[PDB]
């Protein structure tokens, strides 16, 4: 639903087909923000989610 | 916490809001510190040209931050038992312990505001008169920080 | 298609997929003006004369000793 | 010690394992059960039948007593299907050589510029994307480097003139030090005219792609005057009005204005 | 220019000053998005005629129009890498369009072996642009800056190594041909002179 895929994981089609966020003086990169991390926090990495499916958490 | 900010944000943008709204990337916040003393003894002085101020800013110890912020000592205390916790156990000068007017930006925040003034003890009672413009002038400087 | 990186599917171009790393890439004199008298008032304080349960006695004992402090530093 | 298993000190030590198991015998002797300590044995007797005891003890003691020319293959195929030389370098460590012929690639990189009619920035930039990966190819291209300035002769005016620019894109680029560049002596009684012309195209590569102010400031900083002395003897001073008038000579002057004022003054 | 000069892949002119001789400026080269409209749209004239067309000359065609495009722009392909995955794009086309004219879509029964044969050798000698790496970076920081070379991906899946080699390190490129010629035509200026001046 969001179209990034796992090297490991099956890849799809896309289910869908300026900003100042992304200005270059205001983003500081010390580590980068990967396909787990926007997978496990898709509200908090992915802008527009949508039939974004919640995992579950640590059992 | 990130698991915490991104439940907000799917309620915000499944319940609260029917918008999509752009998230920006996490950051932390700091706090300002210092290393050395004020090298300058530094001053300014009120609009109309009479009231002249010359404080310097040094670093504070270490358990005395963690102290005020968990409200170890208080300023609701009096003033020989905050000299007495300042003296048994940072080994404060009594002077120095009974100078201390403030705590930080807030209430018991970590900065200590240490009135100690020989030339000044002269006008001592104008100087108690003005303290408390001091503490809130010292409040709102250590609530913005420049 | 990983990441932000790669295309997202091989189907519409003529290309198998495989993105891969790139290896190639490289990886205070005021303040000791205020100190002596800071110095002067510790002496002051440290005199203390309450031993003697003294009052204005103790202040002049005290007095005392501050001016001999002072002419000792001077 | 129960938990790491006795990883540290074992049972089983080196320097004490001497005797087979097969030989050795197992027995359970306790220290709550009679345990004769076997004092006897131990001293010496006067025993009536020592010839035959000395006999059985003597007994005892005698019974215990090319590959080359597919490099080459390789290394030009990877060149010229490699349309950058960020790809080149990236397929030259995904085929992993080992580090005992980084010369041999060396030499492969240099021929393969000298090759060209027209010099390309494609062989400088993978030369440089060697030396700044890592650093054995930068030693094999500084040890290259002195090798080529051994050989200049050998080579014609094109392929100089290639070879020139691999060292100048070294240079001006920062890839390679300017500590080995003291094999250049500039000397007009030793160094070919090749040399000179050879020098003159690098240096002259250097000044148009950096500029001269910058170069006389990587040129007069005083740490890089032991690796400048050759270049720059101000001795023998028939060597210095040769120093003087070659880099004049070549369309700068500027450079050794010292040298002016040192043949002035000396 | 902050930092330093920029060493590029050929596709960045180094300005040289004429009266200093020294890099003052850069000038950084890409190709013009109609051109690449104009080169796809000439594949699909290709394409076009390719229902009563003989594969050699189909070859001819796909190999004239693409040394026509590549030996105009030569050093600011480098920098359109849109202009790359066009490239792959139309030689899988055409390669799809050769599998349409057999009865044959099958990748073994179709290696490049048929393809990149020279047709003195009896087999075909189309050129070589797909057998490369594209570079990837960052889809964000793309529209913003340059970000450099971060991943590869193939162009098309080619029979393990291969090592196809491409037109580009056969051409030579413009700033060097163009210093090559200014030098080689002022010399020869000095021997038409000195063959005046002895009349040898």
């Amino acid at each position: 639903a969001l179209n990034m895929a796992i090297p490991g994981g099956p890849k799809f089609e896309p289910l869908v087909r300026w900003n100042e966020f992304n200005d270059i003086n205001k983003i500081i990169i010390r580590q980068p923000i990967r396909t787990e991390y926007k997978i496990a926090f898709p509200y908090l990495y992915n802008n527009l989610p949508h039939h974004v499916h919640l995992t579950w958490y640590h059992t | 916490g990130e698991l915490y900010l991104d439940c907000v944000m799917h309620d915000l943008r499944k319940m609260y809001s029917e918008i999509d709204i752009k998230v920006a990337d996490p950051v932390v916040t700091f706090c300002e510190t210092v290393v050395e003393t004020s090298s300058l003894k530094c001053f300014a002085e009120t609009p109309n040209k009479k009231n002249k101020i010359t404080m310097i800013a040094e670093p504070l110890e270490k358990g005395l931050a963690e102290d005020i912020e968990n409200e170890v000592v208080q300023i609701t205390w009096n003033r020989k038992k905050l000299g007495e916790f300042f003296q048994t156990k940072y080994d404060w000068d009594l002077l120095a312990a009974r100078s201390i007017w403030a705590f930080g930006p807030d209430a018991t925040g970590p900065n200590i505001l240490v009135d100690d003034t020989l030339p000044s003890e002269v006008d001592k009672a104008l100087l108690g008169s003005v303290k408390d413009s001091i503490v809130q002038g010292f409040q709102w400087g250590t609530r913005e920080g420049p | 298609m990983y990441n932000g990186i790669g295309l997202p599917t091989p189907r519409g171009s003529g290309t198998n997929g495989y993105v891969q790393r790139n290896l190639s890439l490289v990886r205070n004199p005021d303040i000791l003006d205020h100190e002596r008298k800071r110095r002067v008032e510790l002496r002051c304080l440290e005199l203390e004369e309450m031993m003697e349960e003294q009052g204005y006695e103790e202040q002049q004992i005290q007095e005392k000793v501050a001016t001999f402090r002072l002419m000792l530093l001077e | 010690v129960r938990k790491d298993g006795f990883k540290d000190h074992p049972i089983i030590l080196e320097g004490l394992d001497l005797v087979e198991e097969d030989d050795q015998f197992t027995h359970m002797l306790p220290l709550e059960d009679d345990y004769n300590p076997e004092d006897v044995l131990n001293v010496f007797k006067m025993d009536p039948n020592f010839m035959e005891n000395e006999e059985k003890y003597k007994a005892i003691k005698k019974e215990i007593l090319i590959n080359l020319v597919s490099f080459r293959r390789t290394i030009y195929l990877a060149i010229q299907s490699s349309l950058d030389f960020e790809e080149c370098a990236h397929k030259l460590l995904k085929m992993e050589f080992p580090e005992s012929q980084t010369k041999e690639l060396c030499n492969m990189i240099l021929d393969c510029c000298a090759q060209q009619r027209t010099y390309e920035k494609f062989f400088g930039l993978l030369a440089g994307r060697f030396c700044m990966l890592k650093k054995e190819y930068m030693e094999s291209f500084e040890g290259i480097f002195k090798e080529q300035y051994d050989t200049i002769h050998r080579l014609e005016t094109n392929k100089l003139r290639n070879v020139a620019k691999m060292f100048a894109h070294l240079l001006y680029t920062d890839s390679l030090p300017w500590s080995v560049l003291e094999c250049i002596k500039l000397s007009e009684e030793t160094t070919t005219s090749s040399s000179r012309i050879f020098v003159k195209i690098f240096f002259q590569e250097l000044c148009e792609y950096m500029g001269l102010p910058k170069l006389n400031a990587r040129l007069k900083d005083e740490t890089l005057q032991p690796f400048f002395e050759g270049l720059l003897p101000r001795d023998n001073p028939r060597n210095t009005r040769f120093a003087i008038n070659f880099f004049t000579s070549i369309g700068l002057g500027g450079l050794t204005d010292e040298l002016r004022e040192h043949l002035k003054n000396t | 220019t902050s930092y330093e000069e920029f060493t590029h892949k050929d596709g960045v002119w180094n300005l040289q000053n004429e009266v200093t001789k020294e890099r003052t400026a850069q000038c950084f080269l890409r190709v013009d998005d109609e051109s690449m409209q104009r080169f796809h749209n000439r594949v699909r004239q290709i394409l076009m005629a390719s229902g009563s067309t003989t594969f050699t000359k189909i070859v001819n065609k796909w190999n004239t129009a693409l040394i026509g495009l590549m030996t105009y722009f030569r050093e600011a392909v480098v920098n359109t890498q849109e202009l790359l995955d066009l490239l792959v794009k139309c030689e899988n086309k055409i390669q799809t369009r050769i599998k349409i004219g057999l009865n044959s879509k099958m990748p073994s029964r179709f290696p490049p072996v048929v393809f990149y044969t020279p047709k003195e050798l009896g087999g075909l000698g189309m050129l070589s642009m797909g057998h490369v790496l594209i570079p990837q970076s960052d889809l964000r920081w793309s529209k913003q800056t340059d970000v450099g070379i971060t991943h590869f991906r193939s162009g098309m899946s080619h029979e393990e190594d291969q090592l196809i080699p491409n037109l580009y390190r056969y051409i030579q490129p413009w700033e060097s041909e163009f210093i090559d010629s200014q030098r080689v035509w002022a010399e020869y200026a000095l021997k038409r002179q000195e063959a005046i001046a002895q009349n040898r």
